[PDB]
């Protein structure tokens, strides 16, 4: 949100047609209007979510239940029970979910009650996803660091440090892995690529330049995953920059300029992004041409766009579900199936779409 | 009424250890910058030390030092009690 | 070609030397066409004019520049929640003031500005656009639009690495919390940086003071929304081992002070290390070491910490310099003050040792003055001598000849005035000059007084006063009789010593009684001395010229000037006639108050406050009927109305034709009754004993006015009043008023406020063992002094 | 429309009311970068400013004129002026406080404004208006030995008898050809006396007997 | 029964409607001097003596006390300020059939808010207790003692239009509701009843005004003199009087009033702790005009 | 003036005589007032007009 424009019309389609068996659920007390990265991850068709006040819960595929209701409170002050504030998203691989949180724990529970749970402490509270990579959940705290983590309880941990802006947006820079190496965004715009065993070979590059030139007093963060393609990762400042990499620790910078706060989709050969105003547009695989762009949703609060069916699934702040095509992005379909707005990263996997809401009622889609 | 103190506090090693013909350099590295001067004529150093504490009698020591151009031979006058 | 001479075309708002600085040629210099435009560039990239063309008509260069235009003015609109105040001196901050040179880059520079400051104020989502219109003679408009959205709460100060104290009590050390608004009524919860980095070091502060000598701070970071709805802040800190301070060792040049000053150091062992209790030794050190004239003591303290057995252990490395002798005392700011009345109240002398302690007691003594708003020392030395230094007293002046009220009130008893004048500083010679004026519903009081503090320079006090006073003829439990005074009296007062002052003085005195009812409790005086009024006649007149020596003592040995909470302030006023006056007389009053604490912390304190009155003739007279002794109300026994306590006028029959307006008096229907009139009037008495045992209770509302301005009390009050001269033997029938009996007994609570006007006393007792018909006055009300 | 504006204000100044004569020429000083034709109006602005008993910014205004031009055939005026808005900070009346003035209160006002009217005297003895600095600065020195003289009698009255001597001394190297000096010696003579310093005294006694008051 | 009971009834019920005309007549002139001459905070008191006259012979003579505190709280676009007064009155009303004493003590609060471009508004909720002594004799009623206990809601909202630096035109409008505890006084006369009556009313009062202000000022000293007119009237009903005696019911009217007043005054402040405000109200083509109204603002001191 | 007339109002400056065997103090003060031979402008005129 930047209300560099004025909220702009929205232009409804009717789509005679509701997802099917769908659900909505409440998880927890909801994440309300607060931006975070909390958002349900699904594994075997199963639902797993969480919530502020450490509370965690997972649901079936149809009519959501299984319904165990975790509540993780202990090591968080002997003397009193307070909220610890869950802030790292839900990441699920071999069985084990693994949560941050911002008292600076790593929780990693299990499936079928997995109220046994190994929790670590990490320097600096834990707001990044715990990005799984070749046996180890790594994970990017807001202390400018990149710390790993065993599947088991944690032994081989390595720790790397980023540069200290002292002025952030809120740290999201989950890495990804290409070629057994993790490659993460800056906190200002510092995109690095490390191996395993110890994260040696640290080598930056500077992607971000309105960090240090003026415009700092929240602002030039990389809060988007560096998504990889054929070697190559984009990276997106928040403030312009939106540059290509090539994945042999080079020096080739080749850029267009356009910022963003959420995750860029790409698809085939097309890139789909949601800029730092809340608009929408379609990209290359390679390059800079704006193929088109949708400007019906301006500054209105949007997550990163999912492509499902071949088609761009999108919420807005106001609870619609926004099936638009692919090609020129017009609305194809909207449907209302909640009257709250979304401020989460929506999933596509397992032939269905998991979507989290502010009042936490989850929303499937299974057109 | 308030007890009064004027000039330099003076203890008995101080004047035990001030002797006859040194130079007032140390003197005032010693018993500190005199509150008193002679403006007239010859510089005089009076170290004056006077107590009155208001409900019992005043208590003066007077302590002369008089040097010549060249600071030696103190002429130290030093009488303890206000006659 | 040649230049030979350079003229300005329409230069307004520039000077001269910029122009001549900015530009790259001299005269005489070879300029082409080239040098043309490399002068016109640089003259642009001097930021000085918005436009630049130079031409060479000839040999000569004319420079017609558009200068950056003056702003006319700055104007913010839509200011709904923001007041232009802030604005205008944030932007005149910002090396941006009206008149100044506007540049394009600088609309950038004051639009990034006030939206960082808007972020820091927490008025987020707030679009700043800077406007531009054109004004001739070089003139510009800049207007601030704001397309303003909500407000930012703190939703969460996140203290990362807390494993012995929890975050709350953390957070209650700093000012910005998520609770319900107390600073705001109309908005939320709101941000700053400087309270930020306050309180960032009031979290390091309260880790050391608790016992963590290796605490840390790691990190800072701020963490802010693209969103901008809600604030957080996280900083990352490393607690330490809880540190146990094994004991202190002092080592330096002490000058003799050892066994003063290793007394004061060390602390019983077990004690946890504490870094404001070392700064607090280190300070209480160098006070020590200031009391004996080392006014310049070199005081580290540096601490190794043992982590092995968990201890800590403190050099306190003090130097004692050279003890410091003041030279010369200055005053600065006095412009309208005697500088002998700032130096009258000052403990150290010029030319002696110097006592940083008697310094301070001359601070607080100035401060004591009040004629003063700020007083501020600073020991500066002399340059070039190492002994010497001069003491200055910076003095903000406040003239203080300000006008004073106070105002009293209880049920049926009306209305108090204490309108004044009261310059206690005239003409800056320190006399305290009141015209005080006290009225009742049935009394007034007029009073000139004129107090020299120091007749003598060890604080001697001369203090004249001219008092007119007045007693109508209203039904105020006092007789009907229309008596004028007027008196001037003049007291020396004396401190014998710091606690302890005497007074004594001489004052004159007229009384003209004319007209006053017929009745035996001051007819007995008139029959004392004087001519013989007649009975059933009140068309009679007394004309009194008194000379009285008055004299008194003060002992004061309570402490703050809020709520006195220990010791006994004894007031002991008495008079005796001087022989050769109209009356012979002499009156003893004492009023004492005792405050004893039987709790540490002085919450729950125990108050005994006792008046006595005793008033007799000397030789063959009477005491006077208007000197006599009252009790009730504020100030004395309370419940009962203002002066009702006492004997009780007894009347004689009198005819209705009277002097008042209205002859519906009692006991003057048509020829009053055939005896004497027993009526409920109170006349006093020649002796009056009043006790009220109190206790004091800490309030239970603190935080929002605080319990140290708010005091409550649950009192007890007794209160006799009699007459030594009242015969019963003659008078059967009748209260028996020469008995220091019928204690008339009460109790209550109060409530007393310190109003910014002044004290504030509001009572609610019940009088439940009175006599002879008394008045209650379950509520009374009070504000101020009365004096 | 600067012309119009000076004619006004010099026409409604001369002969004119001063609460709103000072309110032209401020604006011409808003308006104008203080360059060009505008010494002329900084000197009719701080007289202005002088006998609107404006003090303060009038001596904040000269502050500011004596940097910018410190060479300027009306610089001498420019400090006369300067001297007299301290002696005039000196002497506080017009619902203030008086009788006796700074000869017993805050005399640094008094003694900025003797070095200031000393600055004119020495720097330019052929200005015309130096005689009236230099008979002005005479007062001053008779004010400011006044002050220590109240000094030297309160110690006196407190015993203080090494504040006494110290003032008196004071006064005898910095304010020595004053009369409140010659008031002063007797002080400093009984100073001597309630002490063993009878050589000192009767040292004095000379001095006081030199024909001297 | 009696006429001279009915105007007793009349008149005895007409005095708190006169008292409150009196008492919401003083709350401007304490906001007004806040707008002209105020610091950080107030701490300051009002002493008013008004002297009326009107119909039956009905002469007023009345003291009004009144103490107050106010507190600044300066926020974002906004000056408001917050306080609390305690106020106490006396007065003596006599009338061809009757004299009555009322002595009133009352607490206040009011707060007010200033806006940066000279529109404000403010609120006064008002409790107060009157405790009134009437002697009456037109049949033989004598002397009683009644309390009777009030609540007041006064709202005011004005304008500051600077159409020349120095001067302003300023308008205004007060609007007070009250709440009143009626009273009932029943005897016995000639062994005949009489009881007589007011029901519980509720008269919002409505104050139309425009109020022209110069200034002065000086090296230290301030004048802000001010000549307000204002349209003062009734919309509600101000109660009636219901009598029964020995002929029956009787029901009488209160009297309803509509007035201008030339509210003139000014409040100087001659020194940082010295100020004053003087105020002189009068009224003219109504049943109830006031002879005078002198006002002075003082304490304040630092 | 602003004030009262301060330019016309003085008090005569005389030096001290030192008697023998003994001297004043050094008068080494800076308020020393520096004789002038310029004509007077004093008195009731003085022009303080801005030249």
């Amino acid at each position: 949100e930047e209300d560099v424009v004025k909220m702009s019309p929205l232009p409804t389609v009717e789509n005679q047609f509701t997802p099917t068996t769908a659900w909505s659920t409440s998880v927890g007390s909801g994440i309300g209007n607060f931006y975070s990265n909390l958002h349900p991850a699904l594994a075997d068709n199963v639902v797993y979510a969480a919530d502020r006040a450490g509370l965690v819960k997972a649901l079936n595929a149809d009519d959501g239940k299984e319904i165990w209701s975790v509540s993780l409170a202990e090591k968080d002050g002997w003397f009193s029970k307070e909220p610890a504030l869950l802030s790292g998203g839900v990441t699920v691989s071999g069985g084990h979910v693994y949560i941050g949180s911002e008292k600076a724990q790593v929780y990693a529970l299990n499936t079928s009650d997995g109220t046994v749970a190994w929790q670590t402490k990490v320097a600096g509270e834990a707001l990044s996803r715990p990005v799984v990579s070749d046996g180890l959940v790594l994970i990017h705290t807001s202390n400018g660091q990149l710390q790993a983590l065993n599947e088991a309880d944690g032994a081989v941990k390595w720790t790397v440090n980023l540069d200290m802006p002292s002025l952030s947006l809120r740290g999201e820079s989950a890495p990804t892995t290409a070629f057994g190496a993790a490659v993460v965004g800056g906190d200002n715009g510092r995109v690095s690529a490390v191996l395993m065993e110890q994260g040696q070979m640290i080598w930056q590059q500077r992607i971000s330049q309105a960090t240090g030139s003026t415009e700092i007093d929240r602002l030039s963060d990389v809060d988007t995953t560096p998504v990889v393609v054929n070697g190559v990762v984009f990276a997106l400042a928040y403030n312009g920059n939106l540059t290509a990499l090539d994945l042999r620790s080079g020096q080739i910078m080749w850029k267009r300029e356009l910022g963003s706060v959420n995750d860029f989709i790409v698809d085939g050969n097309r890139i789909y992004l949601v800029d730092q105003n809340d608009r929408v547009m379609a990209l290359t695989i390679d390059g800079g041409v704006t193929l088109w762009t949708q400007s019906d949703l301006l500054h209105r609060l949007l997550t990163s766009p999912v492509l499902y069916n071949g088609n761009l699934v999108v919420g807005d702040s106001e609870g619609y579900l926004h099936w638009i095509n692919v090609e020129d992005g017009r609305f194809v379909a909207q449907q209302k199936v909640d009257s709250s707005g979304f401020q989460t990263e929506p999933v596509a996997a397992d032939g269905k779409l998991l979507i989290q809401a502010k009042d936490g009622t989850v929303y499937s889609i299974t057109r | 009424r308030p007890d009064i103190n004027q000039g330099n506090y003076l203890t008995a090693n101080d004047v035990s250890k001030i002797r006859v013909g040194m130079t007032q350099q140390q003197v005032a590295y010693a018993l500190g910058t005199p509150l008193m001067s002679d403006p007239f004529g010859t510089n005089t150093w009076f170290y004056v030390f006077r107590q009155q504490p208001g409900h019992e009698g005043v208590t003066q020591q007077t302590l002369t030092l008089t040097f010549n151009s060249s600071g030696v031979l103190t002429n130290i006058d030093n009488k303890p009690a206000l006659s | 070609f040649v230049v030979k001479d350079i003229h300005f075309e329409g230069l307004q708002r520039v000077a001269v030397g910029a122009a001549l600085l900015s530009m790259p040629v001299r005269t005489g210099d070879t300029v082409n066409d080239e040098d043309i435009s490399n002068t016109i560039r640089a003259l642009f990239a001097t930021g000085n004019f918005e436009d630049v063309r130079v031409l060479r008509d000839g040999d000569t260069l004319l420079v017609q520049v558009k200068e950056r235009p003056t702003i006319a003015s700055i104007t913010f609109s839509g200011n709904k929640s923001v007041k232009d105040d802030m604005l205008k001196q944030n932007l005149e901050a910002s090396g941006v003031r009206v008149g100044e040179s506007l540049d394009r880059t600088t609309i950038a520079d004051i639009e990034k500005g006030l939206e960082d400051f808007y972020y820091s104020v927490g008025k987020y989502s707030a679009s700043v656009k800077a406007v531009v219109t054109p004004l001739p003679r070089n003139r510009v408009d800049l207007k601030l639009v704001f397309q303003e959205g909500v407000s930012a709460e703190i939703q969460q100060i996140n203290i990362v690495g807390n494993h012995a104290f929890t975050t709350d009590e953390l957070i209650s050390h700093f000012q910005l919390r998520d609770e319900v608004p107390w600073w705001n009524v109309v908005g939320d919860r709101k941000y700053q940086k400087q309270k930020l980095a306050g309180d960032l070091e009031t979290l390091r502060s309260y880790y050391l003071d608790r016992g963590y000598a290796r605490f840390n701070i790691d990190s800072t970071q701020v963490s802010l929304t693209p969103d901008k709805k809600g604030i957080y802040v996280t900083v990352n800190i490393t607690e330490g081992d809880q540190y146990k301070l094994s004991g202190v060792e002092v080592s330096g040049n002490l000058a003799g002070h050892s066994a003063e000053i290793e007394q004061l150091t060390k602390i019983e062992p077990g004690e946890l290390y504490n870094g404001t209790k070392v700064t607090k030794m280190e300070d209480d050190i160098k006070k020590l070491l200031g009391r004996y004239g080392y006014a310049y003591p070199r005081v580290q303290s540096m601490p190794e910490i043992n982590d092995a057995d968990k201890t800590v252990k403190l050099r306190v490395n003090v130097d004692a310099g050279n003890r410091f002798y003041v030279r010369k005392i200055r005053f600065e700011g006095n412009d309208t003050s005697k500088d002998a009345v700032l130096r009258r109240e000052m403990r150290q002398m010029e030319g002696a040792w110097l006592g940083s302690d008697l310094v301070d007691q001359g601070k607080e003594r100035l401060n004591r003055l009040g004629f003063f708003e700020t007083v501020d020392t600073d020991t500066q030395r002399v340059p070039g001598s190492p002994d010497q230094v001069d003491v200055v007293y910076k003095v903000k002046e406040r003239n203080t000849g300000c006008f004073n009220f106070g105002i009293g009130y209880g049920t049926e008893s009306g209305v108090s005035f204490q309108a004044g004048v009261q310059q206690d500083n005239w003409l800056g010679t320190g006399y305290a000059v009141g015209i005080n004026g006290t009225k009742n519903d049935y009394q007034t009081y007029a009073e000139l007084s004129v107090t020299n503090p120091y007749f003598t320079v060890d604080g001697v006090s001369l203090g004249g006063r001219l008092f007119y006073n007045d007693f109508q003829a209203d039904d105020a439990d006092l007789s009907d009789y229309t008596n004028k005074s007027y008196g001037t009296d003049v007291t020396l007062g004396f401190p014998i010593n710091e606690y302890n002052s005497l007074r004594a003085g001489l004052g004159y005195v007229h009384n003209s009684l004319s007209n006053m009812q017929p009745q035996v409790a001051m007819w007995r005086y008139l029959y004392s001395m004087g001519e013989h009024p007649s009975t059933s006649d009140q068309d009679n007149s007394f004309k009194t010229d008194d000379f009285t020596f008055n004299y008194g003592w003060t002992y004061n040995k309570l402490d703050r000037g809020y709520f006195p909470t220990d010791g006994s302030r004894v007031n002991l006023t008495g008079k005796v006639t001087i022989p050769g006056s109209d009356n012979e007389y002499y009156k003893v009053t004492l009023d004492t108050a005792t405050y004893v604490p039987i709790d540490d912390d002085h919450k729950w304190v125990v108050l005994g406050r006792t008046r006595w009155g005793y008033g007799d003739g000397l030789g063959g007279k009477e005491m006077p009927f208007y000197e006599n002794f009252y009790a009730g109300g504020s100030s004395t026994v309370r419940g009962f109305q203002s002066n009702t306590i006492g004997p009780k006028a007894v009347y004689f029959p009198h005819q209705a034709s009277n002097y008042d307006p209205d002859y519906d008096y009692e006991c003057a229907t048509q020829d009053g009754a055939k005896d004497l009139c027993k009526s409920d009037d109170a006349v006093g008495g020649n002796a009056m004993a009043v006790a009220s045992l109190e206790f004091i209770t800490p309030t239970p509302f603190i935080s929002d006015k605080y319990a140290n301005s708010v005091r409550t009390s649950f009192f007890w009050d007794m209160g006799t009043v009699w007459d030594t001269n009242w015969d019963s033997s003659q008078y059967s029938g009748y209260p028996d008023y020469s008995d220091p009996s019928n204690i008339r007994m009460s109790a209550g609570i109060a409530l007393q406020w310190m109003s910014p006007l002044g004290p504030l006393v509001f009572s609610y007792a019940q009088p439940f063992k009175k006599y002879d018909g008394d008045k209650a006055e379950q509520f009374q009300f009070n504000i101020g002094k009365t004096w | 429309p600067p012309n119009e504006i000076y004619a006004t204000a010099q026409q409604k100044l001369q002969d004119g009311n001063w609460r709103q004569a000072i309110t032209q020429l401020e604006a011409l000083d808003n308006r104008y970068p203080f360059g060009p034709y505008s010494q002329q109006v900084q000197l009719d602005l701080i007289y202005a400013y002088y006998k609107n008993a404006d003090l303060p910014l009038a001596q904040a205004a000269i502050d500011r004129f004596i940097r910018l031009n410190p060479t300027h055939p009306n610089i001498d005026y420019v400090m006369y002026m300067r001297g007299l808005t301290n002696m005039a900070l000196d002497d506080s009346a017009l619902q203030g406080f008086f009788g006796v003035d700074r000869s017993d209160r805050d005399p640094q006002h008094a003694r900025a404004a003797f070095s200031d009217f000393s600055k004119l005297v020495r720097g330019y003895p052929n200005s015309q208006y130096t005689t009236d600095a230099t008979k002005r600065l005479v007062f001053l020195k008779d004010r400011l030995a006044k002050y220590e003289y109240s000094v030297a009698e309160y110690y006196t009255e407190r015993g203080a008898w090494v504040a006494v001597v110290n003032r008196v001394e004071g006064m005898l190297r910095d304010y020595p050809d004053t009369q409140a000096t010659r008031d002063a010696l007797p002080l400093m003579e009984n100073a001597y006396r309630q002490m063993q310093m009878n050589a000192q005294a009767e040292k004095v006694a000379k001095i006081i007997a030199a024909n001297s008051s | 029964a009696n006429k001279e009971a009915t105007r007793n009834a009349a008149a005895l019920f007409s005095v708190d409607y006169k008292a409150f005309l009196n008492e919401v007549n003083n709350l401007n002139k304490r906001m007004g001097d806040l707008r002209d001459i105020n610091g950080e905070a107030g701490a300051w008191a009002r002493i008013m003596s008004g002297t009326g006259s009107a119909s039956g012979g009905f002469s007023d003579n009345y003291t009004h006390v009144q103490v107050g505190v106010d507190k600044k709280h300066e926020l974002d676009g906004l000056d408001l300020f917050t306080g609390f007064t305690v106020t106490h009155t006396d007065s003596s009303a006599s009338a061809d059939v009757f004299s009555g004493k009322t002595k009133s003590v009352g607490a206040g609060l009011y707060a007010s808010a200033m806006f940066d471009s000279g529109a404000y508004i403010d609120l006064i909720g008002k409790y107060v207790h009157h405790d009134n002594e009437y002697t009456a004799t037109f049949a033989g009623l004598g002397t009683r003692d009644y309390s009777t206990h009030s609540w007041y809601a006064g709202a005011e909202a004005g304008y500051r239009y600077h159409v020349t630096e120095d001067a302003w035109i300023e308008p205004q409008a007060e609007l007070v509701y009250g709440s009143v505890s009626g009273k009932q006084f029943a005897w016995k006369d000639q062994g005949m009843h009489l009881s007589m009556k007011d029901k519980d009313y509720n008269p919002l009062i409505g104050r139309t005004g425009v109020d022209v202000g110069k200034s002065f000022s000086g090296k230290d000293w301030k004048v802000t003199a001010r000549a307000g007119l204002g349209y003062q009237f009734d919309l509600l009903a101000n109660g009636e009087t219901v009598l029964r005696d020995a002929s029956g019911e009787k029901r009488i009217k209160g009297e309803k009033d509509s007035r201008m007043l030339m509210s003139v005054g000014l409040n100087a402040e001659i020194r940082d702790n010295v100020r004053f405000g003087l105020e002189f109200e009068k009224s003219a083509f109504g049943k109830y005009n006031v002879d005078n109204a002198v006002n002075a603002n003082f304490r304040y001191c630092f | 003036v602003s004030g009262d007339e301060a330019y016309l109002e003085a008090a005569p400056l005389a030096e001290l005589h030192a008697p023998a065997g003994m001297i004043l103090p050094v008068t080494s003060g800076d308020y020393a007032i520096p004789v002038t031979n310029g004509s007077g402008a004093v008195g009731k005129a003085l022009d303080i007009r801005p030249p």
